């Protein structure tokens, strides 16, 4: 995050006419201090239904790649099997799992202001978001038991196909070139 | 009601998250969430603790929560509540101690027109607490039960993760709102469960280090303990925990050359040690918990959690620092026995002697808890608290009977005669905080709480210091030793409380036998002869 | 010398020049340098400094010390919880707008966040509560800047000096004058010519005009920090104990309800009486605040206007100052009667007991809870005696150090008027649960400053006494007896302290005894309740 | 609904309170009292003004309370509403103007779990406002109803005295809480406040013997002292005048006075702080409020008034006089002397072209000292300069501000309105060239002219120690900062009028009227700048 490095500086303020205080061998920091390792490993049953949704600052993780995921733009995409934002208020989860800050969706709001739905949130760091009230757990990673139930993964495949193809067919059909239209053609 | 539904809620959450005691002061208004407080210390869910003295029951809630590491709440409700409970709060923020003051703010009240009945604010609450958490007012809709349920759940477990460093590992205050309006339970997790589950954390940050070059071990205030590091001579503050068997005394630091410095905690005794952490020829590593690592000179080569060694300290440099240790424990020992009169020394090397495993020692500031170091105490079975973050001499009393208490209600809960909590504290700490020892026979009491007073009448600490040499004699007299002549036993007498006035030789025998209370003893000391029973100490190192 | 030592020498001139008389120091290392220049100023007799173990109380002392005279008051102490222990004497300087100035030792400020023994968020710690946070450079050893160096820091303790005594805002209040500290701590450049300061800065006139109507049947409210107004004299006044009085028709606050005033003057701060508070809460009443300062009381929502004196057309009706003339007597003759009938001696008998025993010139130092009310129920005819209670906050805390600094503030002005008198008496009435609260207020050290004339009243009915005149679970301790032995405490401090029964109070009082002393008097309260309602039946 | 009655009362107390206009910007959350200020805006009672960018919203805010003296609130509705209006926050703070944020929290809602899209708060609140007061939430209680308008009214009173300074003389920003949950009770008869406040007046006298030879040094919020108006004075162009004795500021280093008197609060020339250090000169300060100023710590007395007794010596006042006369002389010469036009040929053209009724707003930097420099004389011309902290923030929007507020008074009196010309750098305005940005829907002011002197960077650092040629190599990219932006393309972006003109028909230009608000850039040169400013002195 940001800090806040204040000098206070009295006259003279520029240099006088051309010596400076070295710091430590080979360059190193004066104080060396290595990037810590966050862990909190955290039981998760992937039987159960689950959706997983990404947000902002999202970690990346393997053994959850065969999940349904809505996934931010900004998030560190690991999984294989998308599932679109539009497709959400179609299915019903039994358990979610929420990667980083979720800032971006509605339906995920809701989703996640449900307070039937158990929540288990996957940080980076010591932060976690309250978007739920329901939040089981937290942790960094997922220790997993189970897959994901192949009738679970066949529902959220089809209601992904059904908003990508509506996305795709009323963009090809509207008569004016709208802000999505430009979204999709950069994309 | 809603707000009553919202009480017993937090109330039972904060259960659940392991909080046992809550310290409560009488105030203008109702307390936070006080019929559910009241509710659960009649089931012996929680336990209350009442006093008039604000500053006095904040430093009994610290008390609580490092008898048995357990979080606290203070619920506090006047307009000096929060000037008096702020030296317990700067506490508990450089100790670490999960602390949660509770308030309640009234959204239907104005707020700035003039002096606030609730709450009258200072400036620390924004720089000493981990987070200031508020809960929205309680609505009245029923249709959200569940929902309202569920959001303050969350909310108090956020709280008192804030609180215990769950997550972050630097634990400290919290300040946690409960707003109010004036004038059965939503049911929690299952199997008593915290609504938001917060499995154990670590933060790894390993430092190489080669132990082959000559290294010492000083550890402070929240140390770790490190296997790795066990035979290592090990200069442990009374406060540490010990990770081995090979101690050094402080006296014999400046007798040595270290090649480099493995620190452990926040070191905060002896001026040997600043003096060798800040030496720009030694190579200091840093190794804490939490986000800040101790620096004062700013020389520390590196900071980290964990150390990753390569070889072995070398036998030659283990045979001097041994021999050095002898040294100083027979230069402390000797001049003891060679000097006539007693002092606060003499009296933390007899309370030292008679404390065994599973005892509790309460050790005040200034002269007492270095004493103990000087003594070399062995620590190990024993716990030990000061108050290091800042090192008050304010709030002792209070802090020795709430972890008495804390400790013993562990204890309590095993099934086993409650373990001895036996404190040192010097005659103006128990001065600063003699009303700790009203306590109202409504409220709970220690069964096996012992407060021994060393009384030199004054400051003993600055016969040592700059203001202790004989050109400043007159003047230090009255600014720095501060005499008052306070007659203890009376003090105590009026407090109801036990006292005793006995010699050092008697302390022994008298902290072995069941005092089946909470009582003082004082042992009258000098301090005159102070500065010359050091310096005889360290010619004879 | 070394750079602290200098500037804390300065610092210590400075505060001199600028009118303080009287120093509260707590020990500690870091605050060695301004330690040893108190202490060098005191043994010169330029200041009398009063040590103190415990920093808290120690703030009371200062500020009884400011108010028994009017001067401003430093207090001094070290770094760390030293300085947060001044916390609840710096939020009743605030709101009893108190010239008490905040001296703290401190480390360098680059040595925050790194872990230093002792050190916390100092600067700025008070926050709202004072009424400025100014802090003095870390002096650096350039012996060529010296003279640069002494203005800066005369000039930084003229302004902490002139926030404290409100010199331009007219709003006296608590001041936090932060000092860094580098070794080496232990051991002058000189300020203006003749002894003024450094920045002159004169006490500020505050003026602010305002026009009523005298002929509106008009009642008085004073409270505290009420000032004086001469041509208010003549009206009936509800005035506080510590409230100053312009005339002679006062008003017993009982007898309010029992009146129909067409507009109320209020002066100052009103704390004390339900009465009033139900009163000025009142939309249908016009109310017209007059203060001495920029602040106003937001007690009343319909306060019409502000001001700092009154512009007066008219006079009152003399019917309605004949009738608010009896409801007066009426009102005073129903509490004498239900005291007199009462068959247990309470508080209440106390305070009037100790009313009676006053005379003027009398310092009389009031405690929160029933002791200030009741002195106003018994009704204390106040002129001529200056009267102090910690009406800021109204908090039990302090109370002995308060009164003891009050006593000794009004002993050195006593002293100075050059009078060969004996000094005069300081009168205090504190309950029992407030003085056990403070009772370590009771220690002074043997070299420190003794009032020569101070009598402590504690009318001990073993408890809380203002709570039979109405709970939470925090009110148990209240349900018991405490028995804490007062005798003892006073005998820890080495405070002459006798119990005696309510007839005795005036013929001990009389009498002057040691210098300082503790007169106990045994109450009841279980006979409050009961006391109280037989007084507003009989009116 | 409690609340709209609630809304409306307080709105109606704050038009009371002499508060005419109300900005506010668009965000996630309702603007407090939002209907009932569209409610007052439509009615006439009150003008309301929206923008997109918060930060030029908040010095619009400033230049609506300098343009006439009035208290103007800012109600805005984000999470980046405190971070965006701290600068505006700081300024008025420092300048001392009356400034009221709303803010509309809700209780029913968690706080501190997360980010807070109203109010995310940093920690400047608590240095800067002279007040923070919310009211409660409105409660069902017709019963209660004339209660809580007193209560409301009484707020909203105090509200609008602590930021006008009615009893402390110290005018300042304030905190204003409306909380929120999610016919009207009548205020006092003839429009009086609820809590009326009467004049007040803070009088300190200080004895003063004019026969030492005394300067008077007049700076940001200084007031007027008819015993000192034969005095030689440098005063400040922000500063009113007294009489008419000026003392160029380039005569000071050439004289020595035994004494100085220094009104309000000074911050241009390092003569002037040499000599307010100087330790053989005795300095007394006159201001109003609770502080006042001196960096060195080197004043013998401060308060309000002046005493005086004596008179000046006549050698003293001639050679006053005669260096004054001096360095006005070398100045016009060497501008003269000067071909290249620099940002102080452009000052003494707009100096010129000035006239008894105007309003002149200058930017930081170059321009407020230029001005003083071209040798101003401000007496019938209201100037008006962000001196608090002295930021290049802001300028566009506090001139824009500044002249709608000067315009609205010109209206109440029931001609055309009188002019607002700004001078400002090309930095300044490149800094706050969004305020340009004004929707159809919002007031725009009539006669305000924006002179901007472009000399493709900042000036000011040609005439410091950076500007030594020993530092040629290093200065231009770290100091000079050359931009290259066409300002005649940001005014078409904006649909301002805008136009390139030379210092010479600058005059012309300004006296006719013009379509509205307009800005007139004059392209100079900062190159010459360093050499310019030593010629004028090499005359001295
Ligand atoms: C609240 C507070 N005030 C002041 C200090 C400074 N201080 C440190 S040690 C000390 C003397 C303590 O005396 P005592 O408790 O009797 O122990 P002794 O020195 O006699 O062993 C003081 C005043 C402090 N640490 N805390
Ligand atoms: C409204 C309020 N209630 C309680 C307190 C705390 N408090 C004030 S006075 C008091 C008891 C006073 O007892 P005592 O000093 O014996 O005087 P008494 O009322 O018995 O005469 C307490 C607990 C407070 N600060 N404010
Ligand atoms: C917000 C802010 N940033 C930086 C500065 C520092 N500063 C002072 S003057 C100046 C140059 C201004 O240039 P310009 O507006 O073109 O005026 P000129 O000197 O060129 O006439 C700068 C960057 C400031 N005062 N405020
Ligand atoms: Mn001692
Ligand atoms: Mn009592
Ligand atoms: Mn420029």
């Amino acid at each position: 995050g940001p800090v806040h490095f204040d000098i206070p500086l009295r006259e003279p303020l520029v240099p006088d006419p051309e010596v400076t205080p070295p710091g430590r061998p080979a360059g190193k920091p004066w104080t060396y201090t290595p990037p810590v390792t966050f862990d909190q490993p955290l039981d998760i049953d992937l039987s159960v239904d689950t959706v997983v949704i990404s947000g902002h600052g999202a970690g990346v993780h393997p053994n959850l790649a065969a999940l349904p995921t809505v996934a931010e733009p900004t998030a560190p995409r690991s999984g294989d099997n998308p599932l679109h934002p539009l497709a959400l208020p179609l299915l019903r989860p039994q358990q979610v799992i929420m990667l980083g800050r979720p800032t971006l969706h509605r339906p995920v709001s809701v989703l996640l202001a449900d307070a039937e739905v158990p929540v288990f949130a996957l940080t980076t760091g010591p932060r976690w978001p309250d978007v739920s009230g329901n939040s089981q757990a937290t942790g960094t990673r997922a220790v997993t038991t189970g897959a994901p139930r192949p009738a679970w993964l066949d529902r959220c495949a089809a209601m992904n196909r059904h908003a990508i193809a509506a996305v795709r067919e009323q963009l090809a059909a509207h008569p004016l070139t709208t802000g999505l239209h430009v979204a999709a053609a950069v994309s | 009601n809603p707000s009553t539904t919202q009480a017993r809620v937090v109330v039972d959450e904060l259960i659940r998250g392991g909080v046992r005691d809550v310290v409560l002061c009488p105030g203008s208004r109702n307390a936070p969430l006080a019929f559910a407080l009241q509710d659960a210390d009649r089931s012996g869910r929680i336990r209350l603790h009442v006093r008039i003295d604000e500053r006095t029951a904040g430093y009994l809630a610290i008390g609580l929560a490092i008898g048995a590491g357990a979080p606290v709440c203070v619920a506090m409700t006047s307009g000096t509540a929060v000037a008096n409970l702020g030296p317990a709060v700067v506490e508990a923020n450089y100790a670490r101690v999960p602390l949660i003051v509770l308030s309640a703010n009234r959204p239907y009240e104005l707020l700035g027109t003039g002096a606030n009945q609730t709450m009258e604010q200072l400036g620390y609450f924004g720089t000493q607490v981990r987070a200031s958490i508020s809960l929205g007012l309680a609505e009245d809709a029923p249709e959200r039960t569940s929902a309202l349920n569920a959001t303050w759940r969350s909310a108090t477990c956020r709280v008192l993760a804030a609180a215990t460093g769950a997550r972050t590992a630097n634990a400290g205050p919290v300040h946690f709102d409960i707003p109010l309006r004036e004038p059965v339970t939503p049911p929690g997790r299952p199997a008593g469960k915290p609504w938001t589950y917060t499995p154990p954390v670590t933060f790894d940050q390993p430092l190489d280090i080669d132990l082959s070059v000559d290294t010492v071990v000083i550890s402070g205030h929240g140390a770790g303990v490190h296997p790795n590091l066990a035979a290592l001579p090990t200069v442990a503050e009374p406060t540490a925990p010990r990770s081995g068997d090979n101690p050094l005394h402080p006296l014999a630091l400046p007798l040595l050359r270290p090649q480099q410095v493995i620190m452990l905690g926040r070191p905060t005794l002896h001026r040997p040690v600043s003096v060798l952490l800040a030496d720009a020829e030694v190579p200091v590593f840093a190794l804490t918990t939490g986000p800040r690592w101790p620096d004062v000179s700013g020389n520390s080569q590196a900071t980290g959690t964990r150390a990753v060694t390569t070889g072995a300290p070398r036998p030659a440099w283990l045979d001097r620092c041994a021999a050095m240790n002898r040294h100083a424990i027979a230069a402390v020992r000797e001049q003891l026995a060679a000097h006539p009169l007693t002092t606060g020394l003499h009296v933390a090397a007899a309370v030292s002697h008679a404390l065994r495993p599973g005892d509790q020692l309460v050790l005040g500031a200034s002269n007492p808890v270095r004493d103990v170091a000087l003594a070399g105490l062995d620590t190990r079975g024993i716990r030990v608290r000061s108050n290091r973050g800042v090192a008050g001499i304010d709030g002792t009393v209070s802090t020795a009977i709430g972890a008495a208490l804390a400790y013993e209600g562990a204890h309590e809960r095993t099934g086993s005669s409650p373990p001895r909590t036996i404190a040192l504290i010097g005659d103006l700490t128990f001065v600063h905080d003699s009303s700790g020892l009203l306590i109202g026979p409504t409220e709970p009491i220690p069964r096996s709480l012992t407060i021994v007073v060393s009384n030199d009448n004054g400051g003993g600490i600055f016969e040592l210091l700059e203001q202790g040499d004989p050109r400043f004699s007159d003047v230090s007299s009255r600014i720095f030793g501060t005499p008052h002549d306070v007659d203890v036993g009376a003090l105590c007498r009026a407090y109801h409380v036990e006292s005793r006035q006995i010699e050092v030789d008697e302390l022994g025998p008298t902290l072995d036998q069941p005092g089946a209370g909470m009582r003082v003893l004082e042992v009258k000391a000098d301090r005159s002869s102070l500065r010359q029973l050091h310096a005889a100490i360290k010619a004879a190192l």
